RNA sequence: CAACCAUCAAGCCCUGGGCUUGUGUUGGGGACCCGCGGCUGCUCGCGGGCCCUGAAAAGCAGUGGCGGGCUCGCUGGCGGGUGCCAGCCGUAAAACCC
């Protein structure tokens, strides 16, 4: 016996085209982003305070 | 003579190949 | 520490980072105003003008050979110009 | 990635060499029960058949 | 002594002659070395060819750069098997190929004045060939005067 | 030269282009993207100079214009690429602001020159843009770094070459561009598309384009006799002696002589 | 042991500066200066390693080798030419009286016999030259500032000026009197 | 106070001009 | 092969702390008295294998000194089977440098501004000529066999 | 393995605009067009036209000279060679260096 073998990839050997997830992009990926539009506008009301 | 050959073609393969630096 | 915190932005490759790590160090060369700040330990070395006008004596002779000295990493021309003022 | 366990390299070379029935009651003495002997002997001889699909 | 034959491409501009040479005579004994340039200007074609004097510091100056990314280029280096080598490779051998000015010299020798039985021998190759242009021009339909 | 010999002389090439352009296929495959008419639009027909002196001088080698009474390209199917200097945020808004008519819709992409050296580097990009776009407009300025940017493949296998634009007055980018009045802008770049380009090889065969063959063929004659003159009196040297014969001719059809 | 990634720099900065030396003899050789004769102290900076046979004559006419060293120079049509081809590896600019003072008052060195000594003594300066009309250090202050006949024999007396390398303090007209001040 | 260009041209003890009052 | 990668890599490098804050500074003070998509490179384990994963990514750097190995031993197949053409680095640290993190498993580029397209197409040919059309062999082939002077020795006194 | 020609000058004309210098570019391939130099001739060079190619690549290298190095002898001096020159020029000859 063979102690220990070789692998052989049954698996890999073939390369699928498409992403797995077919879920739709959201739009945040698309657009500026909405999280620093917030903390600019924080930024902004503390320099208008002063 | 055929084994310094060798040698220093081993040394600069092991220089091109990782480096002189430590 | 401070220090060690210069060498950590020269390691990582950031030059921004050393740029304000440098600047937050205050170091002579740059700035030719001395590293450390002794107010207290001039005011508790010196308890009368007196005293700092006896002292001035060696100060002011120090300070005119080394005013006419040249520059070296010790003394940086910043802090010559600094001292001829 | 993992590749397989020694019990399940057992199973591949009683496949490969024809004795189905071997590996079967092998897998039920490892196991514990005939479903689940059913079960890994048919996902071992579907790893067999993409192997000499990608041979 | 059994020599080696390496072929080098995807050449990167400015890894001509002298700087192929230094390169890998730090890695062992070269022989000669001819990097093929072009007919009608100087310029380098992209490959070269290097012979060792050790077949076996050939083949690790070989695999060294087989694939090595060097000024955008992947260089290619394999070794020509000894039954495929042309003997005539090193007609040009580590001389100079000079970039002749062969614009210049073809240009000017328009400009130097000939002898007088050469100027009749010209008009006579060229009485002969506006005639034979005129011919074929009249299947068109346009005939020409002078 | 005489005017009616080159009269006669583009009524039987450009009935011979008409002719072979159509010609049937020599087999069953008819061509889907060339109308008949558009066959005989698109293609040039120019004049080829053959001197009998090199041209080694630099002081005729440099690239150059003539004003021609009927403009060359003018059809809205030519896009214009114009290569700038020190902005081309300013240059983008000046051809955002200014002419509607023909400008915006002749002028495909203003674009600088640092952009040049850094977008367009390689030689697949570089190829890109000569297939792109149609004629080519550069600052005289930026000439003497356009072949470097530029390639063989752009600049010297093909007389499509950048063309001398001047756009200076009389330097940081954001702060101000030394740069000429903006009506007056637009006057250089009509001169600019509107031009037989003419660049001399060092060699003696030389070709300046004159016209399409879908035109009218006075209104060629017109054209060719006006590129004659101007080429004799400005480029070519040793005046009227260099010159030995000239020929009209189309895309691949044979040359036509005229003496000189 | 050295890579071919050197070796292909080394050779396309030698094209290019074989270019334009030859662009330079080529093209005439004038600088857009009035004809003014006017004075450079003019700095040698590391430009590159390997260096041109044209401008190994004249580095060693400026004896200007070693790392970092300074010298007094006059243009003339001549010297702009000097000058014009050793641009890469030089700083041109023109000096001012507190910059020129303070440099030979802190570094001073002269030339008698082949050896460095420094400027110990005025007695010294009248060992050294004494019959050309100098008396003092002054005297060679006074003769840089405004150039007359005999500042020939005292750039020659006047040994490089070995400055201090700065931490990060073609022309420049003023920025090079902002270098000496951050680097001696 | 003092004059940047005055030092540069050489002042030194002319450049810096004292006011007596504050 | 690693300082041509790390070349285009430090083009691309993330914002840090101070310059972000300055950056957001900017943009609030000009809201009292028009941008393109950021472009850096990507990281996080379960950032970068969801990238891949979709088929988002170009290119995918992993460390070789991973101290729970499992983390990213599934990625060389992962990358093989997806199609993004994969290489392996020495150093968990020096990808941390890239980031400005201590530590980086995994990094990987998914788009790069224009100026630099064609520098990603070349490295990414170098990988896959230079490293990946060279350990293809050795993907399958186990390891070991190091045995030195004192452990052969031993091994014939035990046989 | 960074960037670094001119982020515009100079001289003109008929003083308001235009003219002239500021020489720079990857290599191949097509069973495609034409102009000009050679070959008795098949064909070979010079120049443009049309098309294709990841910054791609498996011999085909041939043109006359000016000066210099390693040498073979004769008396530091003289006469010939060199799979030579990261030096020039275009065939006479110069220029650079020491």
């Amino acid at each position: 016996e063979d102690p220990y073998p070789d692998t052989v990839e049954w698996f890999t050997s073939v390369e699928e085209k498409m992403p797995l997830s077919a879920a739709p992009e959201p739009k945040r990926r698309f657009i500026p982003s909405k999280n620093e539009a917030k903390q600019i506008m924080k930024l902004v009301r503390a320099i208008r305070e002063g | 003579s055929k084994a310094a050959k060798g040698a220093q073609a081993k040394k600069a393969a092991q220089a091109a190949l990782k480096g002189v630096h430590s | 520490a401070l220090e060690k915190k210069i060498s950590r932005a020269l390691g990582r490759g950031d030059v921004s980072n050393a740029a304000r790590l440098e600047r937050n160090a205050n170091l002579p060369e740059k700035t030719g105003k001395p590293r450390y700040t002794l107010n207290h330990i001039i005011r508790e070395r010196y308890p009368t003008f007196q005293d700092a006008l006896r002292d001035l004596d060696d100060c002011l002779s120090m300070l005119f050979l080394f005013a006419n000295l040249p520059s070296t990493t010790a003394v940086p021309a910043k802090m010559i110009a600094r001292c001829e003022r | 990635v993992a590749g397989l366990a020694p019990y399940e390299r057992r199973v591949i070379e009683l496949l490969r060499n024809g004795k189905d029935k071997r590996a079967r009651k092998f897998s039920k003495k490892k196991l514990g029960t005939f479903g689940r002997a059913k079960r890994k002997c048919e996902e071992l001889q579907r790893i067999i058949a993409e192997s000499r699909r990608a041979h | 002594s059994q020599p080696g034959v390496m072929y080098i491409a995807r050449l990167p501009h400015g890894f001509y002659e002298h700087e192929l040479r230094g390169y890998f005579s730090q890695f062992g004994e070269i022989t000669r070395l001819r990097v093929v340039r072009n007919k009608k200007t100087g310029a380098s074609r992209h490959r070269a060819f290097i012979e060792f004097a050790d077949a076996e510091v050939a083949d690790i100056a070989a695999r060294t750069m087989d694939k090595y990314l060097l000024f955008g280029h992947i260089l290619t280096c394999k070794i020509v098997p000894p039954a495929q080598v042309h003997p005539d490779l090193f007609k040009g051998a580590n001389r100079r190929f000079k970039v002749v000015p062969w614009n210049k010299m073809a240009g000017r020798q328009l400009e130097r004045p000939l002898s007088e039985s050469q100027w009749q021998v010209k008009v006579a190759k060229e009485e002969q060939r506006r005639a034979a242009r005129a011919e074929k021009l009249k299947e068109m339909g346009y005939e020409f005067e002078a | 030269v005489d005017p009616d010999q080159t009269l006669k002389a583009c009524k039987a090439l450009l009935a011979h282009i008409k002719k072979a352009a159509a010609a049937p296929r020599p087999d069953g495959k008819q061509n889907l993207l060339a109308d008949e008419e558009s066959t005989v639009a698109e293609t040039p027909i120019w004049l080829t100079l053959t001197t009998k002196k090199h041209i080694h001088d630099s002081h005729r080698l440099q690239p150059g214009k003539i004003i021609l009474p009927h403009p060359l390209n003018t059809s809205e199917e030519i896009s214009v690429c114009l290569i700038t200097a020190d902005p081309q945020r300013f240059y983008k808004n000046a051809v955002a602001d200014e002419f509607p008519e023909d400008l915006r819709a002749k002028i495909g992409r203003v674009i600088d020159i640092s952009h040049l050296k850094a977008k367009f580097k390689a030689y697949e990009a570089q190829r890109k843009l000569f297939s792109e776009h149609d004629v080519f407009l550069a600052d005289t300025r930026i000439i003497n770094r356009l072949p470097k940017a530029l390639g063989k493949t752009f600049y010297k296998t093909t007389t499509k070459r950048p063309i001398p634009v001047v756009l200076m007055a009389q330097r940081d980018p954001l702060e101000n561009a030394n740069a000429r009045p903006i009506p007056e802008i637009v006057a250089e770049i009509r001169k600019a598309i509107g031009a037989a380009l003419v660049h001399l090889s060092p060699s003696t065969n030389t070709a300046i384009k004159v016209g399409y063959a879908n035109w009218e063929p006075e209104k060629l004659a017109a054209n060719i006799e006006t590129v004659i003159r101007e080429l004799v009196e400005r480029f070519v040297p040793q005046k009227w002696q260099n010159v030995r014969n000239f020929y009209v001719k189309g895309p691949e059809t044979a040359a036509l002589p005229i003496y000189q | 042991f050295k890579r071919a990634e050197k070796y292909v720099k080394e050779y396309r900065e030698q094209e290019r500066e074989k270019i334009r030396l030859a662009r330079i003899a080529k093209q005439q050789g004038s600088f857009h200066i009035p004809a003014e004769a006017k004075l450079v102290f003019v700095i040698r900076i590391k430009g590159i390693n390997k260096i041109p046979p044209k401008p190994r004559k004249i580095l060693q006419l400026l004896r200007l080798r070693q790392i970092n060293n300074g010298v007094f120079v006059k243009v003339t049509k001549a010297t702009a030419e000097m000058i014009k081809i050793v641009e890469p590896w030089v700083a041109y600019g023109y000096p001012n009286l507190k910059s020129v003072r303070e440099l030979i008052y802190k570094r001073g060195y002269g030339k008698v016999n082949g050896q460095r000594i420094p400027l110990t003594d005025n007695a010294i300066i009248e060992e050294n030259l004494g019959k050309y009309g100098i008396i003092c250090i002054e005297d060679l202050i006074h003769e840089i500032f405004t150039v007359g006949p005999n500042f020939k024999q005292a750039a020659n007396f006047l040994w490089p000026f070995k400055l201090s390398n700065p931490n990060g303090g073609g022309n420049r007209e003023e920025h090079i009197n902002a270098l000496i001040r951050a680097m001696n | 106070k003092f004059d940047q260009v005055k030092d540069d041209q050489g002042a030194e003890l002319a450049a810096f001009s004292l006011e007596g009052l504050n | 092969l690693a300082a041509q990668a790390f070349k285009l890599l430090n083009k691309y490098r993330p914002e840090t702390k101070q310059e972000k804050k300055e950056r957001l500074l900017r943009e609030a003070t000009a809201i009292k008295e028009v941008s393109k998509k950021p472009y850096t490179v990507k990281y996080g384990l379960n950032h970068v294998v969801g990238l891949i994963e979709n088929k988002k990514a170009s290119l995918v750097l992993i460390a070789n000194d991973v101290d729970p190995i499992e983390l990213v031993v599934f990625l060389p197949a992962l990358c093989r089977k997806m199609g993004i053409p994969y290489a392996i680095i020495k150093g968990k640290a020096r990808l941390g440098t890239l980031v400005h993190k201590k530590t980086a498993a995994v990094v990987a580029i998914t788009e790069v501004r224009s100026e630099d397209k064609n520098e990603l197409a070349k490295l990414i040919s170098a990988v896959k000529e230079g490293y990946l059309e060279k350990v293809e062999d050795t993907r399958k082939r186990w390891g070991g066999g190091i045995m030195g002077f004192k452990a052969q020795k031993r091994e014939e006194k035990r046989k």
